[PDB]
């Protein structure tokens, strides 16, 4: 499993939109690629694919 | 989308509006007046020979 560590974002648009109104990037440290999954540990919004 | 502004009147002056909205780049317009005529609301009273 490739590590994955300092793993921050920031925020472009934000906007109220009913289908996905907001775009974040997240920018971390590996040391070789790979496939990983992505998940939100919350209700306020959702993350696609 | 909506935007008003206001130009000066003077001929051969060109003014820039500026146009920002969520969710695109900012984005600059050029109106520039190159001619201005001002007709009365004539009625012949009489003329003269």
């Amino acid at each position: 499993a490739p590590a994955v560590t300092n793993l921050e974002c920031q925020v472009a648009v934000c906007t109220h939109s009913s289908d996905f109104g907001g775009i974040a990037t997240l920018t971390f440290k590996t040391d070789k690629p790979g496939k990983c999954a992505v998940h939100s540990h919350s209700n306020v919004a959702t993350i696609q694919e | 989308y909506e935007h008003t502004a206001t130009i000066p009147n003077v001929v051969g002056f060109p003014y820039k509006a500026h146009i920002e909205r969520n969710g695109f780049s900012p984005m600059t317009l050029q109106l520039e007046v190159l001619g201005t005529s001002l007709e009365p609301t004539l009625n012949l009273e009489y003329i003269t020979c």
